């Protein structure tokens, strides 16, 4: 006990993770020191084509541009244009105040912390990993319900643009398809 | 007797008139025999290469203060250790660098074993500032290289250099035992002294294999290094060495899509600062996880993310462009332009190629063997 | 790799052994006293340091550390085999200058020779 | 044979001696003309000359008359002479065999491209009057002691020991040395110091990096055994011997290094530096012209005030020598 | 002083075109024909010294194709017609190949580049760019040549620009990313000319003092030696650096080293 | 004195051949850099103590 207090009181950060995962009762205090220690001939048909199309050609001059086409191009090419986008996160830095930010970024490395122990049991060689790998997925079910259902919450209360959930759930709904993919292909493997 | 004590070379009778004006000829045949002046290789040295796992050992005993290289041993060491980084990264696409650094009777890993050459680059500089104390412990640096490269592949060729300022190591314990230990390991081991020949040095260079080298200036140091630069030769097929890398390509975001999705990156997450949370990067193929340098081995899934065209840049060793078939412009009853150029062929030597049988000019087959490394005609 | 000489090595005068054969030799083979005390001197001072280059390929480091040693009459009693690396230039330069001409060689000296 | 060891020159295969006790006009040592007496008396083979441009001289020529030899071989560096007495060595020794091409030998890399320069200062006004008011030869002091030179030069060694590189600083007229050196605290050679002292501090030079700088005195106007160098920086060298400059080059070549030239405008130095660069214009070499020096007033220089400038008047005009 | 060269690389692919004039859209390869004229011709105009050559590159080879106007233009542009016509004309299908070898007209064109530069007067630099115009799908099997003129382009130093009009290509995009060339895709294809005027037209220092469009995301997925067929995650040797998209006990490229 | 070190940095920085070329650069340089090479070639012609 006096051992492992002054672990926490070291690394705040690692405090906070500590309570948000084993307080929150994402994951079990055990496990979580546990890791800590073409087509037909008509393709030739459209070529005759073309080459009899092509066979008489005369230079234009007109029909090569117009005044709306020019204008289309430089509004395309002017700033804020779809070309040059200029807001890409106008104010980022500032946008999602830094304290939803530190918010993020404890998820993000809780998140990443997770996925590394969940890769690093894949491949599954044996059956003891069968289940360590079902309590990780049910450690980052309980995580997702905890932490990100609240965060998307306050972000839609804020109206945040940035879609910084996004990449937790890609991330999230990858790991979940991949081990849905392998236990589809274990039930294979006993067929 | 002697060379020099015969006959006087005449030089100039080389040159001869049969047509009072025939010296144009001459000179011709001067300016077109200077030309193909390189063996149409950049490097004519090793065609192949081997995985390697290098680990570089830097003193910090009292003796890095010493002042023979200005302004002293540690700094210009360190400046040499960077450029001898970036270019044994540029040089080597998927070997690996380990930082080891010894000082009062013990080795600190000052930097993992890994690809990033910028992590390295920033480790040296912040080592700049050390405190030099103490004396050298080879036998500590050679354990802990040998523990950590005990578990490395086998067709990986497991490396080792020392850079020992001081003429002086302590070691706990009997180092014949380590170096018999490494020789059975089939570590290498090769030394660049400062000051002097060392016995201990030498006995250990030559009994794993390696080389060692004395530095006579800031010069030999230099090449001395660019020396150790190059890769070791390897055999035509050792196992069934491979390795599961992945290819992450860079995938920015835009605000003008609805898939604009701001991510921080791996690396940046750890630093002291706000991480940079850039529109986009390299995303991992495999796990997604996003990072802003590479070559770098993911974090979370631990594959190993490299660029495809600092692989293919070595590939034409593999296939080098045989030699053209050298005809003189009279022999060659075909066209009279050069397939590479469109230039006319007023040369006296035409080369054709054995596959496609094109015809290309003196300029545009140095090209083709020196820099396109592929004939134009056969990639039709 | 080095070889000292902590000043020119002189027997004991004592015993009343020397000085008899000093007398012999001055009253029977004309011999000075001094001189024949240098040629001892020189000569063990030579001997024990001359072992320190055994075969072709190697080398070493020797250093006098006496004044006594720069006067000519001491040089001249030293091998002419070592007598012709002695230059002129280093024989009353002082230790830190000793330690930059000793530092040189050993660099010099450690690249590659050929047979 | 040169009257320090006595190797016993009687009975050898190659004698090596040097010129002035070849061509005696007093009486010789008993032991030395008992060699010479030997060594007058049978063939020689090769007969070997260094520094052969200074062999037409009142002396020098008689000592190829008094020994005998089949073939006499010289070799030097610096083929100019003045008093037109080149045209002499022809029948005195031989004909010009080679001349090597400078600049296709450092374009090999095997010799030091060394980058000419000739600086000019501006004459101080304190010194001009003085410069313009005396005539009887005791000019050579003035522009000798320019303020303005002074201050180049330190600059010019203090921008070069900041990088690390071996200077030589040649300069005549050892008077003006002595506050030259001293004025600095550095190593000087006052040419008549002794035989030990000069070679230890030409020993010491080389392998130390605490000391990197020297001021020599006409002495190394010869063939020495003077280490590498980079920088050279010649100050009130003699008057017009392109010999002696090209000598000076020489001891630092073999832009790897470079060598500068300081002369006061206004002066006779400049026409002596316009006159003594010649052969070396010839040779291939180009004497870029710098008339600024970055950073001059960046730090702090000797001679920043008029005081001491005009202090130095009453010292440099202290020599009365009549 | 300044000597800049413009080599164009056209997409002459004819199945491309074949289809966009069976669409009946208002974009053909006369109009691609015409805008290319027109963009060498102001080229030519931008200064004296500018050099202009225009290469089309077909399924069968590469084809040089180089009253009130220019006289240069006028003589200029009847030599491009007459060669497009020609290899239009003659342009026979006689095989399965339907990918268009874009890498031998990149070789063409530093040949060319290459023959330019020596005849250029020593105190000159002929600053050298080359544009090229994509219509057709990418090819994937000739992955290794266009890394080779890449990589040679690159040590060279000539710049390269691509001008995607219908489907990406990852290979150009690599090729712009690496050489320093501007990658853009044309969103309306009448309008090519003035994109080419707008964004191509100027050299790379007149690229410094204007505002142009960021670079489009750049894939840098890598080519199977046994499929030819762009990967994510694949197998490499440790010694070749061969690349293989399933784990073998012996490296096909190793074995064949001896 | 203060005002010694300046007297004397004006009398000897712009003596001769100063007065005329300080002169020459206020009345030209209106113009841009024609080439980037000059500055290589003056670099490359000019002196380490010159480049600072
Ligand atoms: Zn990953
Ligand atoms: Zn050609
Ligand atoms: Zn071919
Ligand atoms: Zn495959
Ligand atoms: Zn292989």
């Amino acid at each position: 006990l006096e051992e492992k207090n002054r672990m926490l009181q070291e690394d705040p950060v690692l405090f906070q993770l500590y309570k948000d995962l084993v307080v929150s009762q994402v994951i079990s205090a055990e496990e979580f020191w546990a890791n800590r220690l073409a087509t037909s001939q008509d393709i030739i048909n459209s070529f005759q084509s073309i080459r009899q199309e092509m066979e008489a050609y005369t230079p234009k001059l007109t029909q090569v541009l117009s005044s709306s086409a020019a204008s289309s191009t430089i509004t395309a090419l002017s700033p804020g244009g779809a070309l040059m986008q200029g807001g890409t996160q106008q104010a980022i830095n500032q946008m999602v105040p830094n304290d939803i930010q530190s918010e993020l970024k404890h998820l993000y490395v809780a998140v990443g912390e997770l996925l590394r122990h969940f890769w690093s049991c894949f491949p599954v060689n044996t059956p003891f990993l069968e289940e360590k790998v079902v309590k990780m997925k049910s450690n980052l079910e309980r995580f997702q319900v905890t932490k990100l259902c609240p965060f998307q919450e306050k972000i839609r209360r804020q109206y945040l643009s940035t879609n910084l959930v996004s990449h937790i759930e890609e991330m999230l709904q990858t790991a979940y398809n991949k081990l849905h993919t392998w236990q589809s292909r274990r039930l294979m493997k006993k067929t | 007797t002697k060379r020099w004590e015969g006959g006087y070379e005449r030089t100039w009778e080389i040159l001869k008139e049969d047509e009072s004006g025939s010296l144009k000829a001459t000179i011709e045949d001067i300016l077109f025999k200077a030309k193909r002046k390189r063996v149409f290789e950049h490097h004519g040295q090793v065609r192949l290469g081997m995985m390697r796992h290098l680990y570089v050992v830097v003193d910090g005993s009292r003796t890095m203060e010493d002042q023979d290289l200005k302004p002293n041993r540690l700094t210009c060491t360190l400046k040499l250790l960077e450029y001898f980084v970036e270019e044994y990264f540029d040089q080597n696409p998927i070997s690996q660098i380990g930082i080891i650094v010894t000082k009062s009777k013990r080795a600190e890993k000052l930097t993992e074993l890994s690809g990033n050459p910028r992590k390295h680059i920033t480790s040296l500089k912040k080592a700049v500032d050390m405190t030099c104390h103490g004396e050298p412990s080879l036998y500590n640096s050679l354990s802990i290289a040998m523990q950590t490269l005990k578990h490395m592949p086998g067709h990986t060729s497991r490396e080792v250099l020392i850079i020992f300022s001081s003429l002086t190591t302590c070691d706990p314990s009997n180092i014949y035992d380590l170096i018999k230990t490494l020789k059975a390991a089939k570590i290498r081991v090769s030394v660049i002294g400062l000051s002097a020949e060392v016995r201990v040095c030498t006995v250990l260079a030559r009994e794993t294999g390696g080389t060692y080298h004395v530095i006579l200036d800031e010069s030999h140091y230099k090449e001395l290094l660019t020396h150790h630069v190059s890769p070791p030769p390897a055999s035509s097929s050792s196992e069934c060495s491979l390795i599961r890398m992945g290819f992450p390509q860079h995938t920015i975001a835009s605000l003008s899509d609805q898939d604009a999705k701001p991510s921080f990156s791996m690396a940046h997450l750890d630093g002291n600062t706000e991480p940079g949370l850039t529109l986009g990067g390299y995303f991992c193929p495999q796990c997604r996880a996003k990072y802003c340098e590479l070559p770098v081995e993911c974090k979370i899934c631990g594959l190993t993310l490299v660029s495809a065209p600092h692989l293919a840049r070595s590939y034409h060793h593999l296939f080098p462009l045989d030699a053209f078939q050298e005809i003189p412009l009279e022999e060659y009853n075909g066209e009279r332009f050069c397939y590479g150029c469109q230039g006319e062929l007023k040369d006296q030597h035409v080369y054709v190629c054995a596959v496609c049988q094109n015809v290309f000019c003196v300029d545009c087959d140095v090209f083709v063997h020196d820099s396109l490394h592929c004939c134009p005609g056969c990639i039709h | 790799r080095a070889v000292i000489m902590f000043g020119v090595p002189y027997v004991y005068t004592q015993s009343r052994i020397l000085k008899a054969r000093l007398e012999y030799l001055r009253d029977q083979f004309q011999i000075r006293e001094n001189d024949f005390l240098t040629f001892d001197a020189m000569r063990h001072a030579a001997q024990c340091v001359g072992r320190a280059i055994r075969g072709k390929t190697d080398y070493g480091l020797m250093v006098f550390a006496d004044k006594r040693f720069a006067r000519g009459d001491k040089r001249g009693k030293l091998p002419r085999w070592i007598q012709e690396h002695l230059t002129d230039a280093n024989l009353n330069l002082t230790v830190d200058e000793g330690v930059q001409v000793a530092k040189y060689f050993l660099r010099q000296m450690a690249q590659p020779f050929h047979r | 044979f040169t009257s320090d060891a006595k190797d016993k020159p009687i009975g050898c295969s190659v004698a090596i001696s040097t010129y002035s006790m070849l061509g005696h006009t007093t009486k010789r040592s008993w032991e030395a003309e008992r060699v010479m007496e030997w060594l007058k008396t049978q063939e020689w083979g090769l007969m070997i000359l260094d520094e052969v441009h200074t062999i037409p001289a009142k002396m020098f020529r008689r000592v190829l008359t008094i020994v005998q030899a089949h073939c006499k071989l010289g070799l030097t560096a610096t083929l100019v002479r003045e008093d037109d007495k080149i045209v002499d060595l022809n029948f005195l020794i031989g004909p010009k065999l080679y001349e090597a091409n400078w600049m296709e030998l450092q374009n090999n890399g095997y010799i030091a491209k060394v980058q000419c320069a000739e600086v000019w200062c501006p004459m101080s006004p304190e010194f001009y009057r003085e410069y313009v008011a005396i005539k009887t030869k005791k000019r050579i002091l003035l522009y000798t002691m320019n303020p303005n030179k002074f201050r180049a030069c330190q600059f010019l060694i203090k921008f070069h020991e900041r990088r690390n590189d071996k200077i030589i600083v040649f300069a005549d007229n050892v008077f003006a040395l002595k506050e030259y050196a001293i004025r600095l605290n550095k190593p000087y050679i006052y040419g008549p110091t002794s035989q030990g002292e000069r070679m230890q501090i030409l020993q010491n030079f080389k392998h130390n990096p605490k000391i990197n700088t020297i001021f020599i005195s006409k002495v190394g106007d010869t063939s020495f055994d003077l280490p590498e160098a980079n920088v050279l920086i010649q100050i009130s060298s003699h008057g017009g011997s392109r010999r002696q400059e090209a000598q000076r080059l020489g001891r630092v070549l073999r832009y790897n290094a470079f060598f500068y030239s300081l002369v006061s405008q206004d002066t006779q130095e400049m026409a002596y530096s316009t006159k003594r660069q010649r052969f070396l214009v010839d040779q291939g070499y180009s004497f870029k012209v710098i008339t600024k020096l970055a950073g001059m007033e960046e730090e702090d220089l000797a001679f920043s005030t008029k005081e001491e400038q005009q202090q130095l008047l009453q010292k440099v005009l202290a020599a009365t020598d009549l | 002083d300044e000597l800049n060269l413009l080599v164009i690389v056209v997409d002459a692919n004819p199945i491309w075109w074949g289809k966009q004039a069976l669409k009946e859209s208002q974009f053909t390869l006369s109009k691609c024909i015409d805008a290319v004229m027109v963009l060498g011709n102001s080229h030519l105009f931008m200064n004296r010294s500018n050099k202009l050559a225009v290469i089309a590159s077909h399924i069968q080879e590469s084809r040089f194709l180089y009253d009130g106007k220019y006289e240069l233009l006028t003589s200029a542009n009847e030599v491009i017609v007459e060669e497009i016509k020609d290899l239009m004309t003659k342009s026979d299908i006689k095989g399965q190949h339907t990918e268009t070898l874009l890498a031998g007209s990149l070789a063409k064109a530093l040949c060319y580049i290459h023959r330019m530069n020596k005849e250029v007067k020593d105190n000159q630099e002929m600053k050298s760019r080359i544009l090229v115009i994509k219509a057709a799908e990418d090819s994937a099997l000739q992955y290794m040549n266009f890394m080779n003129v890449i990589f040679a382009a690159q040590k060279q130093n000539i710049l390269i620009d691509a001008c995607v009009l219908d489907s990406d290509s990852g290979l150009l995009q690599q090729a712009c990313d690496i050489t320093g060339g501007l990658y853009l895709k044309v969103p309306q294809m009448p309008s090519l000319l003035q994109y080419l005027l707008w964004v191509f037209l100027p050299d790379q220092d007149q690229r410094s003092q204007l505002i142009l469009p960021p670079p489009v995301h750049v894939d840098y997925r890598a080519a199977c030696f046994c499929h030819r067929n762009l990967i994510e995650i694949g197998y490499v040797c440790s010694v070749c650096l061969s690349i293989f998209c399933n784990f073998s006990p012996i490296c096909t490229t190793c074995e064949t080293a001896f | 004195g203060t005002s010694s070190q300046a007297e004397a940095a004006r009398i000897l920085a712009a003596s001769w051949p100063q007065n005329r070329e300080d002169e020459e650069k206020q009345k030209l340089k209106g113009g841009p850099k024609k080439t980037k090479r000059e500055k290589k070639a003056a670099a490359s012609h000019l002196f380490p103590f010159e480049k600072l």
